[PDB]
Order: structure tokens, then sequence, then C-alpha cells
RNA sequence: ACUCGGGUGGAGGCCUGUAGCGAUGCUGACGUGCAAAUCGCUCGCAUGAUUUGGGUAUCGGAGCGAAAGACUCAUCGAACCACCU
RNA sequence: UGGUUGGCGUAGCAAAGAUCUAACGGAACGUUGGAUACUGGAGCGGGGAAGGAUUUCGUGCCAACGGCACUCGUACACGAGUUGUUCGGAUACUGAGCACAACGUUACACCGUUUUUAGGAAAAGGGGCAACAGAGAACCUGGGAUUAUAUUCCAAAAAGAAAUUGCAUG
RNA sequence: ACUGCAGACCGUACUCAUCACCGCAUCAGGUCCCCAAGCAUACAAUGCUCUGGUACAUAGAGAAAGGUACACUCAGGGAAGUCGGCAAAAUAGAUGCGUAAGUUCGCAAGAAGCAUUGGCUCUGAGGGCAACAACUCAGAACUGCUUACGGCGGGGAAUCCAACUGUAUAAU
RNA sequence: GGGUAAACGGCAAGGUAGCCAAAUGCCUCGUCUUCCAAUUAGAGACGCGCAUGAAUGGAUUAAUGAGAUUCCCUCUGUCCCGAGUUACUAUCUAGCGAAACGACAGUCAAGGGAACGGACUUGAAGGGCUAAGCGGGGAAAGAAGACCCUGUUGAGUUUGACUCCAGUCUG
RNA sequence: CGGCUCUUCCUAACCUAGCGGCUAAGGGUUGGAUUGUUCACCCACUGACAGGGAACGUGAGCUGGGUUUAGACCGUCGUGAGACAG
RNA sequence: AACGUGUCGCGAUGGAUGACUUGGCUUCCUAUUUCGUUGAAGAACGCAGCAAAGUGCGAUAAGUGGUAUCAAUUGCAGAUUACCGAAUCUUUGAACGCAAACGGCGCAUGGGAGAAAUCCCCGUGCAUGCCAUAUUUCUCAGUGUCG
RNA sequence: GUGGAAAUGCGGCCAGGUGACCAAUCAAUCCUCCCACGGUGAGCUUUCUUUUCACCAUAAUCCACUUGGGCCUUUCGAGUUGUUCGGAACGGGGGCUCAAGAUUGAAAAAUGCAGUUGUGAGUUCUAUUAAAGCAAAAACCUGGGG
RNA sequence: GGUAUCGUGAGGGUAGUACGAGGUACUCCCAUGCCGUGCCUCUGGUUUCUGGAGUUUGUCGAACGGCAAGUGCUCCGACGCUAUCGCACGGUGGUUAGCCAGUCCCAAGACCAGAUGCCCA
RNA sequence: CACGUCCCUCUCCAAACGAGAGAACAUGCAUGGGCUGGCAUGAGCGCGUGGGGCCCCGAGGCGCUGAACCUUGAGGCCUCAUGCUGGGACU
């Protein structure tokens, strides 16, 4: 009945009686292991093993993470959540305003345009009149070509 | 859990070396009525509210 | 890794912040995250606003720490911003001058 | 719920040990005592309680002293010089 | 004259709904029960007059009540204990 | 009031999915291995408060109890076990509050105010209490350190490394 | 700076729960706090899984009637049942359309109502830092369906009452 | 003597605006219309309103509602009209093991009778013991009927009952 | 109270049968709208939709709509608490 | 047959009964009979070689001392009984230095250990009210009365 | 006492401050998680699998020293995801300073472990309603004055 | 006397009913309804043959194969059970429609000296 | 003790349990086969959206393939083939 020692074992194997392994066919040389002393001299001696933890495989998932990638497994009908769940609207106008702010201020360091016109920009970026980094990266073109004529 | 003023920790002491089961050799002195513990104790029953 | 509390308090009160550790022995183990205060301001009254020489000291160590770590050398240095002292050293020169005139 | 379900409501306690008495009847939250009527000085004594009164009177202890002040009395407090 | 787009923002005794707090219906289970009021599903509220620990204050011809004579230790159209009895 | 009875070996012991196997043990359910599931991180997880107060741990035990059984138990018996300058608490905060004093009232203090018609300093407004979730609060890890405690134990290479309080010392 | 000595008191085990507390119990009830993984997913929903835990809830054999169920299915009909659509079914996610009366102009509204949705192989879009990083949306062919987890509103038209959220006869 | 009804209230004044067979209408299922094959229902009108009506608030109201109510679509085992399957029970076993109840019992028909017998009268049945059901009877059990009445019994509430007592105010 | 469910018995017979009103208790006597209902009245079928008893058959069979205690609303009554078979 | 019923004989369950009674109840009496700030009663915690309770006691702890008495106590072991003067009498409690679900904390006094003093233990005093007194007649306060 | 033009650096009483008080969010670290790489161990292995799983740890304390804010100085734009801001000083250059943080190292590899970094995500911590405005105090700090 | 077998049948139960069409105004036909007694070939329903397939999420490193989702879900699905939702069947004699007997159902506590088989230490 | 009945055991037209029907060395049971059905074309290897540098990646598709599997079990068929084979109670 060697109960304690795998309480024993479990400690100085620092993990669950679950993983621990008390050898079956050596219960008696375990069973007077009545120290933590002796049950580390059984550990180390072999009687007492710590099971690897049960494999929770991620390559299911990982082949999966391939063809989310690829666009797969992407529709309709694998949707459970709104488009705003799904992707907030918080998080795009973010992303999207300090890229704008962001280009404003790049090309106003490098004044590759006016510190005027980026008040022109910067409050217009603010109203989404321009959808993207590269809207704004031609209006900007566009913006300043209209200048350079003059 | 651990808070017990020591008074009440000396109480449960008390009450704690006192439940025990009378001496054998008490019953066999002259004129012995005792036989078990009849003030014997257990957590699970009754209760020393301290 | 699911750490639970160390000292003999348990709730998640401001005054008890923890730190999640990993350690040496790689256990991961939580530690008292210290209460800190902010430090010194200037007086509720002239806006409350935080002092420059002087650091958030906790009064548990501001007894150790040395005592310009708490202040500026300048007159009402741990007390006043600079402002707040020139706001007086003019206020202090300037309302004398014009009662010095009021006697003429 | 007044029941079985709201016994498991109560949580407290009303009355510790008290410091006289011996009895769990102080009441923590009016620091007195239920049964002795401690911190009051004059221990609480009621005659519609006679099988109170005379369950804590005098007797009902060592009585430490007053064996010895009567053993006394009964002999005239005789003493050595 | 201050309106029409579009964004932004995150308001509300706002909504759906967890936890939690309830508790409508099945007049379901149980009904000498698991239970001296519970179980199941359903359902209601769930940022608020919210829920909740500790502490503290207010009670018996009294207390406390968003008020049902509700609650005040399974006891309330007057608790409980003892006593008169 | 005690005992006993029929009903009756009956009604039931049907909530939460679950055990199987071999080996061993034993006088005959446990233990280990394997298998199999379950919990499913708002857990039949790991720590605490209240509460409990020895239930802890080991050995033994299984008479009684664990509504079946037990070889097992939170049961029984015996022996153990809880280690702190730093954790928490007090020392040492105040808070809703409370109440000693005094004073007043009451046939009566077991009432009330909470400062007292009041000379409250002993070397302007008396004393105290009231929070183990508020304020305060000098320590960390490693351990081959237990049957059971550890931020508490470890020993001179303190495994070690600190911070901190008091006094004193150059 | 240093060093020297000293650093006292009490708590400390265990529990914190379908057996350690309250409920006469190892009672399906109640009981504050903290930590809290992976996958699907919008998710602390739900399902499932590594870790940590369990395998304790008396068991066996077999599968009358009648029951209980957090079990279903039912031809044709479709509320005729009933006091009463009670209970059950039904709706359902997301996207795009579309959305009436009435209105205090906020709403009503998820009104209602159609519609598309898988798999796969591609495309497009959306950024960073200098001189590599997401993962959503979008589109396209090809192809598949037994319409095939879980979870997830049934809707509408009216009358009475109360304006609203709330509270409230613990145990009809 | 005066004032006061967003005092109690009425409609001294005689019910105004409204609204209704309304949760308020006895008559009554009112009458008409609408809904259905058919409607004591509903909605909408009507108003001889037993007994509507204005902060004892009147009317009307979008939003809200586990509120009452009617109908509709969808939907279905609600139903026609039940059938089949599951799992746990029940059933049988091993272990364990109550309770309620318990005068005594316990087949009926008629009769009589405290006026509906298990005991009596007269007939008719009935071998005994069982197991599972069952729910007709045992006026089955449950609790000295919560109904009602009685008592020179209670308590709660009310009050312009009797008797008072504080409080208040006045002297 | 009612229904539902199930059985049963009666006949001053509704249908059916035999007669010429009589005999005849045999077997059968519908499905629905309103309403708790019973009852009534309607719609439809039907050969017909008869009337009754069984503790106004039947609640340890159910259902709980009626009656329905405490909650509440209205009308009327009441100075009021409260009453109303409204 | 069986079950069931019944008689009898034994036996179990049960605990009546009877006898017993170091208990109660009631009556009566006696006296050098009436607690406590010199810390009472009560409560707590402890003390025996094995001792939980009860009793006894209080760190001098089922007792120390005095007295009488005697040879025991007695479960085992090991080498008393009765009474009463001297003491001992822990934490508390009117509780009183301040508190108190704290075995907490003072100030002053003396001691102790100790130690490179700080710490630590101990004893005693330290509540309020009031009366007396300041016996070598304490120190004072009052726009009280005067001088 | 003392440096610095300045922001500021170093060496009884009185008044002020800390105590001290907000959902979220944003950001940093923390942490957890994922991925990539690399090692190490284990496992699968009929077939297939440069593979699957696990692990790759860094304590307080101290020492040298990027983001957000305040400020000094000097010579319509600024700004946030967002309801702002600016001669009562915006922006730009240099500086100061606070708060986090990074890295250098001491601890500390004599430990852990067993026979590596980096990268992504989440978590973490550090306005609104308001007729609601969202404790106190000791301790302690700093000053003014002595 | 056992055991077994075939029967007897006192007694008790007891049921068929209605409608319509044809044919000619009875007979005679032919369907149906209800009732009743069965049965399951067919047809429908039912699936825990979780049979076979498909399929979703989790999971087993992957394919295969599974597995978990309290039978995951969808399709088909035998056996079986069952439906007026299928199908078969529902008979006479005698007395005064009734009624009785029979057929039909239980039938020896109706105690069958009915028969019969076997053994009767 | 006879005959025999019963139990245990096996089968099911029976069945809550008793009872019933049967068996009793028997194609009885067991697997296997054949069949009847069911589903619906297995594993495995060997035309195609495009894609990557003649091949590779590719859902789906094709071929072997009415295949694969399942088919008596609360109890389909076939003797077709092999396999395995009394004790107790009572009078
Ligand atoms: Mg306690
Ligand atoms: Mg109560
Ligand atoms: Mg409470
Ligand atoms: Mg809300
Ligand atoms: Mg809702
Ligand atoms: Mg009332
Ligand atoms: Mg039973
Ligand atoms: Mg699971
Ligand atoms: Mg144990
Ligand atoms: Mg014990
Ligand atoms: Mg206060
Ligand atoms: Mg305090
Ligand atoms: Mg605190
Ligand atoms: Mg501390
Ligand atoms: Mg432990
Ligand atoms: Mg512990
Ligand atoms: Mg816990
Ligand atoms: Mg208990
Ligand atoms: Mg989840
Ligand atoms: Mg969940
Ligand atoms: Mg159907
Ligand atoms: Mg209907
Ligand atoms: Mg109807
Ligand atoms: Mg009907
Ligand atoms: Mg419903
Ligand atoms: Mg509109
Ligand atoms: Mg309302
Ligand atoms: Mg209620
Ligand atoms: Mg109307
Ligand atoms: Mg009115
Ligand atoms: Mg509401
Ligand atoms: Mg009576
Ligand atoms: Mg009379
Ligand atoms: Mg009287
Ligand atoms: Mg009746
Ligand atoms: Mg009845
Ligand atoms: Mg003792
Ligand atoms: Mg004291
Ligand atoms: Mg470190
Ligand atoms: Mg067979
Ligand atoms: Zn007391």
């Amino acid at each position: 009945s060697l109960k304690l020692q795998a309480r024993l074992a479990a400690d100085i194997l620092r993990c669950g009686r679950h993983r621990v392994w008390l050898d079956p066919n050596e219960a008696s040389e375990i069973s007077n292991a009545n120290s933590r002393k002796s049950v580390r001299k059984l550990i180390k001696d072999g009687l007492i093993i710590r099971k690897p933890v049960k494999v929770h495989s991620r390559s299911r998932w990982r082949h999966m993470k391939e063809a989310k990638s690829m666009g797969r497994h992407e529709g309709a009908g694998r949707r459970e959540g709104t488009r705003e769940a799904r992707m907030p609207s918080k998080e795009l106008w973010m992303r999207r305003l300090r890229i704008l702010r962001r280009l404003l201020r790049k090309y106003r360091e490098e004044k590759k345009i006016d510190r005027h016109i980026y008040r022109e920009l910067y409050v217009k970026a603010k109203g989404n009149v321009f959808r993207n980094k590269r809207n704004l990266m031609e209006h900007i073109h566009k913006v300043k070509n209209e200048k350079k004529k003059e | 859990g651990r808070f017990k003023p020591l008074a009440i920790k000396k109480k449960y002491a008390k009450k704690l070396k006192q439940n025990r089961p009378v001496p054998y050799w008490i019953r066999l002195r002259t004129g012995n009525r005792i036989k078990w513990n009849e003030k014997r104790r257990h957590w699970r029953r009754t209760k020393l509210h301290y | 890794p699911r750490v639970q509390y160390r000292r003999r308090m348990h709730y998640a009160t401001r005054g008890n912040r923890m730190k999640l550790v990993r350690t040496p022995g790689n256990r991961l183990v939580m530690q008292k995250r210290v209460k800190r205060s902010q430090g010194p301001h200037t007086p509720w009254v002239l806006g409350h606003k935080r002092l420059a020489g002087t650091k958030a000291l906790r009064h548990t160590e501001a007894r150790l720490a040395s005592r310009h770590e708490k202040s500026t050398s300048r007159p009402y240095g741990g007390v006043l911003s600079h402002e707040q002292v020139r706001d007086r050293i003019v206020r202090a020169f300037l309302i004398e001058e014009q009662r010095i005139v009021k006697r003429a | 719920t007044k029941g079985t379900t709201s016994m498991g409501q109560r949580h407290g306690r009303t009355h510790i040990l008290c410091r006289r008495c011996g009895r769990n009847a102080y009441h923590v939250q009016w620091e007195r005592c239920a049964a002795c009527a401690y911190p009051r000085a004059s221990r609480r004594r009621y005659n519609w309680s006679v099988k109170a009164i005379k369950r804590r009177r005098t007797g009902t202890g060592r009585m430490r002293y007053l064996k010895e002040v009567n053993r006394r009395i009964k002999n005239h407090f005789k003493t050595s010089l």
C-alpha cells in the first residue's frame, strides 16, 4: 500500500500524482521508503519515475493556421461574430489614423510637405477624407504638385 | 483560519488534551465507577464554539 | 502556472497589488507590488502640481532619503513651484512698494 | 428560503466568551455580556430566574478563599504569634 | 439663416446575454423529499434606485420597511427567554 | 415514561454520465502498473477570510461510525506536527461608531450628552476604544528542508543575498 | 561610512466544502476573496483538451405495466386539444438588402421581409523599419451538400392596466 | 362670524369636460356593426350609466411589461390517435433499511338501523398462501374543520362606543 | 361546480327493430364557435344527435377554468377599520 | 401439506417487580456562626510517576508548614489519615496603571540576567470617589473679605 | 552648506505636501500565451512525420546609467483612438526634472534545470451620470522662521 | 400413490352493429363506418443493428482508424414493434326485438370413478 | 428406491418475477461460409480550380469498386463447414 511514497514522489518530482510512476514490479522496495530522502533514492534508482505530461498537439492547428492564412475557413457560414466583434471599427480607425498621422508627420519632418498643409491634411485625415496610406500618399503628391505648378 | 487569540488557543488546547480516553489503570481501582469517558468530544459533533 | 497569495492578506485591494514573478527556481511567484505614492506637490490651492526637484518617495523610505531628494535648493524648495516662489518674490516686493508709496 | 437555506446565511458571532463569566455570552458588537452583564461592575441577577441565580451563586465554584475565612471564623481566628 | 453626407466618439436607472442577483412558467420533479421551500428546464434584472464581505447603528405596547402587516435567528396582525402561572 | 410491535426485509438506498484489467495485499476493499473516462482554469484545481479546532501527519486499526462494503477513512488508538527582526496582528492610524470620566437626570444608573457652569498641561478644547479587506507595513530567492511547517527551517563557504530598528563602536 | 551587539509578543497545522462551516447529517440547500491554460468562437456562452485533480457518490442481472427525464422520432391533418397554444415545436449566427403603423421624434426596429453562407485552389485590398510583420475584408473560379455540432430572437394586429428602470408578500 | 375642497367628501351644490356594458353596467350573453361555418369571447360604436368622471384625479398616450385580453402567421403529438426508441426508475438479486398508519377486522346484495354496514336480519358467495399492478371501497391517513355557530373567550384594526392617559394649547 | 377519463344501470323511446299509438333498454346516440360551466344558443354532420341514475357516478385518477384566504383594482356601502352571495 | 392460529417446555429481547439505598424530602436544633480593595464570590488556566472527568491544590500546585495520630497508600509502581495557627495562593474578577476576541502595552521605583548601553525578565506602586491630614503644618487659585 | 543664466544639481511655532481616494482607454514593462529559430530530453514510427511534446529558469537588494508628463532656456498652428491646445508662450533647437522602462553590471551560476533569443497577441498595472463630485488620521516629508 | 398426457364442461363471461349502394317492394347482392378478435405480406411510423454513409467542432503528431459532443448532427436503414396509417376475420339454433342455448372466452372449489401412458421400494 | 418431476445449464413461439414452451450429445452452441438484406462504392495505391520550379502541391474526380462494411444479436435463412462439448433436489 504505497500511497505515502506516491504522495512523496509527486512532491519531489515536482508534479502531480498523475505523472509519477511507481514501478509496479517493485512495490516492496518502494514500500519501505518512509522519508523523502528514501524516496529520492528511489527516484534516482528508477523505481519511481515521472511520466511526461500527456500530449496536447497543435499540429492540427498549425496546419489550420496555414489554411487560414491562405484564406480558408473564412466565409459567411464560418462567422459567428458580428463584423465589428470579429474586427472592431475602433481598431481599424486607430490603425488607419495612427498611420495617417504618422505619414503626415514623416513628411513634415523631412519637409516633403509644408507645415501649412500638414494642418490641411492632419485635419482631413481625422475626417477620413483619406481611405488609406496610399490614398493620402498620393493626395500629398497631388495636393503638392498643385503647388509645384506655381 | 489562522486567527486565534491565544486565550482561545489555550482553551481549544485545554479541550484537546482533555479529549482523551480514561486511563486503563483507573478502572482497576477499588470501588471504581468510571468506564468510558463521558466527556469525549468530537469536532464533527459537539462544537466548542470559541 | 497559477499563483496564490503569500502575504497573509488575500484581497485585491489597491494596497495589496501583486506582481507575478518567474523565479530563478522557475517558480511563478506573486510579490507585493509597492504602494507607490505620488510625490510632493505644490499646495492644492495653487493648482496642486507635482514638484520638479522632488522624488515620489514613500514615507517608508523618505526618512532614509537625502534631504535634497525631496526638494530643490531654492526658497520654498520642497513646497512651491518656482513660479509660485517668484509670484511671491514679486508680490512681496511690489506690494510693499505700493505701501511705501501710500505714505506719500 | 427562511429555513435550511438561510441557515447558511448566518456567518458571524453575536457572542464570544466573556472575560468574567466565561459564558459565550459576550455580545461582541455591544461589548457586554448577556449573562454577567459585563463590563458592568454589578453582575446580572434576576429574581424571575432563580434557576439561574442558583446556577451561578457562591458555592458554585471553588469558594477558594471563602473556605479559608469560614474555617477561621469557626476557630475564632486562632493564631500563632 | 444651419442644414444634408461621412466618419469620430462611447452616452444611457439603453438592449441580447454570462457571472452574480432573482424567480415567471411548467400550476414540471419532489412532496413522510436532497431540502422544515429543494431540483430541473424556462424565464426576469444583469452600468445600476445594481450585487457583495467586513464593520456599525436602529428592535419588542419596539424596530425597519420603494408598504406585502412584510421582516426583526425555521418564531411576528406584536420576537424570543424567564417569570407571575 | 420506558420497552416492544405489525406494516417489513417492505418503501426505498434511481440528481451529477464509469469503470475495466492484471499483479499484489488481505482472513476476505485497498496499492501499483496498464486501460478508460471524467473535472475542463467561475474546475470533485491551488491558496485565504468566516467558521471549525486536531479534522493535519505517520503508524495501527476497523469493535462501533463512514445509510452497500472496506483490507480503506475526516472514524478509532498511539505517537508526532505548526519555528518569523521583516508574513498577519498588536506595539503605533483614523472611520461609521462606542463609551470611561466628569456633569447632569432618575425613587434608583443598568440613562444621556460625549467632554465637563469647566482649575482635565506634571516635565485652548480630559482618557480610551473601534478596520487581520481602509491607512500603515524593514526580505528575497534557492534548498537534497519534514511523515506532517516554512517568505518562519538551513550555519560559517550560514545556500545565500538583503533591508531594517535600537544602542554602541571606530 | 563602518562595525559590534540586540532585535521582544501572539497567529502560523488542517479545512474552507455535493464528507471539515451553517442547516439535528459526510444534507443535491447556503457561504466573502484571490490565481485561472489550449482549440473552436464574438465569448469567462457552449463543446471539448494539456496541467492540477478525479474515478467518491451502493452494486448486479435483465429490459413487464405505470412513471421520471436537464430524451427523442412520428404518416395525414394542423389548435379540431384546452379554461387558456398550457407544454412542445418554432425562430435563430453573420453579411447584404429591406423595414409599417404609431411616436414624446429618442424610437418603434432584430420591426416585418426576402437573400447569400461549405470545401477548395487563387486573386485584391489594408502596414512597419530601414537602404520584415499581422488578419481581417473583398473578389474568383472550381467543387460539394444527406442543408448534416454546439450556441442562438418566433413574428404580427389589437384592447385593458401601469408611463418607464426599479421594489415587493423569505415558504401558494 | 369668516375662509378653505390638488381638506374629507357631494354633485351646499345638483355631474361640467370627458370617457364606458371599461378591471367600474344589475338588467345582460344589452343593441348595432366587425371578426368565424358557427363567437356568452374580442374589437369598434351606442349610452335609459343599478352604481363613470375629473390630483377620492378625467381623458389620451409613444416606449417599457416573465402584467390581463383577443386574434393572426409560423409551428408543432394539444389533438385526431396513438405508435416506436432511449436513460433512470419500477421489476428480480446482493447489501442495507425506515416511515405513515395501526381498535378489530376486512366478499357481497337486500333490509332495517344515528336514516349509504366489515360485524346485525335474510340471502349469495368464499380452500389456503402468494407476486406484480391498481386505485373503486375501506364515509383510507393527514390536523381537537382555517367555514359556520356558541362562550357573559381572545387578539389586531377602527371610531364623533364607554372609561380614560400622555401631547398640545390656553389660564 | 365543471370538464376529462372509464364503467355501469334505468326508460314516461331520439334513432334503430317489429307492428298498428303500442310494444321494444338490445345497440347507438356527432364534431365544433362563444362561455369555467352545467345549461342555452349557434355551425356542420347524422339514422339520430332522448332524457336520466350510479354520494347532483368518478380529485390518494387528473385538470384547477368556476368557486376560489391572504396581495391588489373598480363600483356601491361605510366617519373609519372594513363590507358587497358585484 | 404450507402458512397461519393455539397450548405447553425451553431459550432470546425487554427491563418491570421485589429486596436493597453512603440519596432526597420534611421537621427540629446548636453556635464564640456571616464575604470583599489585607483582592471577594464567580470565570480561566494549570498541578499527580503513570490522571480525562470529578475532587484537592496554585509554579511551595491531589500540596509546604504546625498538631494529633499512627503503619500505611494501595490499580501498578513507589517510601497515611484527621485537624489547624505558619505560609504558598498562577490569569483574571468589584478589578483598580491603560487596554482587551491583544495572554498586549505603560510611567515611576528597586532588583535580575546580560551585554556590546539598547534589549529582556521580575517585584512594588500608579483607577475613581470621598473623609482625614499636611502634625517638622505641603504648594497654591479667586477684580470673595479685609489689611 | 554649494554648483548652475535658468529649470534645478550636490553636499518651538507656522505653512505646505505625502498619506489621499475614477470606470475605461491608451502606452510601457509584468505576466501568460502563441509563433519563428536553435539547442536538449522524450514520444510517435505498419506507412508517413527535417516530426509531435516537454524543457530552455533569473528573486529581493544595489550600481552605473527609451516612452509619458512638468518645467527652463533660446530663436494659425500643435495634438490625441477620443470629447484639446496655443502671446496667461504653440511650435523648433538645447537643457532641466518626475514617473515608469531599457540596457551595463553586483546578486548570479557555487542556483535552477535537464540529462534560446526573438516575434506576435491577450492580461496587467500606472471620461460619463452628477440636484452623485466621488473618507479620515497617525506616520512621514519639505519648507518659512527661527 | 406418484408423474404425465389427452379430454369432459357444470358454472361464469359473451357481441356484433350501423349506414349506403345495387338488384327487384321482401329476398338477393356489393362497399363502407363503427365495434371487436387478431396479424405485420405490403404501406406508413419507430432505430441503441449508433448497421452503412455523410458531416461539424474538440482530440488521438498525420493518413488510416477512431474517439468526445450524456446517441453531436444529417441521410438511408433491416429485425422487431406497431397504425383503421396496412391487413385478415366476426357462424347458429330454440323459445316468447327480447330471452335462453350454441358457436366464442375461462373453465373440476363442478374436487371429473372421464380416458389414457408409466412406475407403483 | 423405481418411474419420474424439479433445479443448475442451453433455447425461445414465453416472460415483471414465478409460470410457459422446448433441449437434454441435439447443427445444441460457437465461429466461418453461402444466402437474404442494408448501405453505398472502403483502404490503398494509380481528370482537375489553379499554383510552385517535366514534374511536384491541389478540394474534387476517375479506375480497380454494387465496392467496403454490416447481416441475428431480445434471439434473419441454409447442414453449408469446421469447433466444442451431465451435477444436484425430491419421492
Ligand atoms: Mg474560533
Ligand atoms: Mg424568520
Ligand atoms: Mg445577512
Ligand atoms: Mg441595462
Ligand atoms: Mg428581455
Ligand atoms: Mg392588508
Ligand atoms: Mg425493495
Ligand atoms: Mg471532459
Ligand atoms: Mg489523515
Ligand atoms: Mg479521534
Ligand atoms: Mg469618530
Ligand atoms: Mg485602533
Ligand atoms: Mg490593511
Ligand atoms: Mg507586518
Ligand atoms: Mg501543507
Ligand atoms: Mg498552510
Ligand atoms: Mg477555496
Ligand atoms: Mg454540521
Ligand atoms: Mg470557455
Ligand atoms: Mg462555462
Ligand atoms: Mg404528425
Ligand atoms: Mg385552440
Ligand atoms: Mg377550441
Ligand atoms: Mg372541445
Ligand atoms: Mg409555451
Ligand atoms: Mg415612420
Ligand atoms: Mg409598472
Ligand atoms: Mg411568495
Ligand atoms: Mg366594447
Ligand atoms: Mg371614483
Ligand atoms: Mg419591470
Ligand atoms: Mg373542535
Ligand atoms: Mg351566556
Ligand atoms: Mg375576562
Ligand atoms: Mg359529484
Ligand atoms: Mg376517489
Ligand atoms: Mg484532572
Ligand atoms: Mg486592569
Ligand atoms: Mg533580479
Ligand atoms: Mg443463439
Ligand atoms: Zn460574561
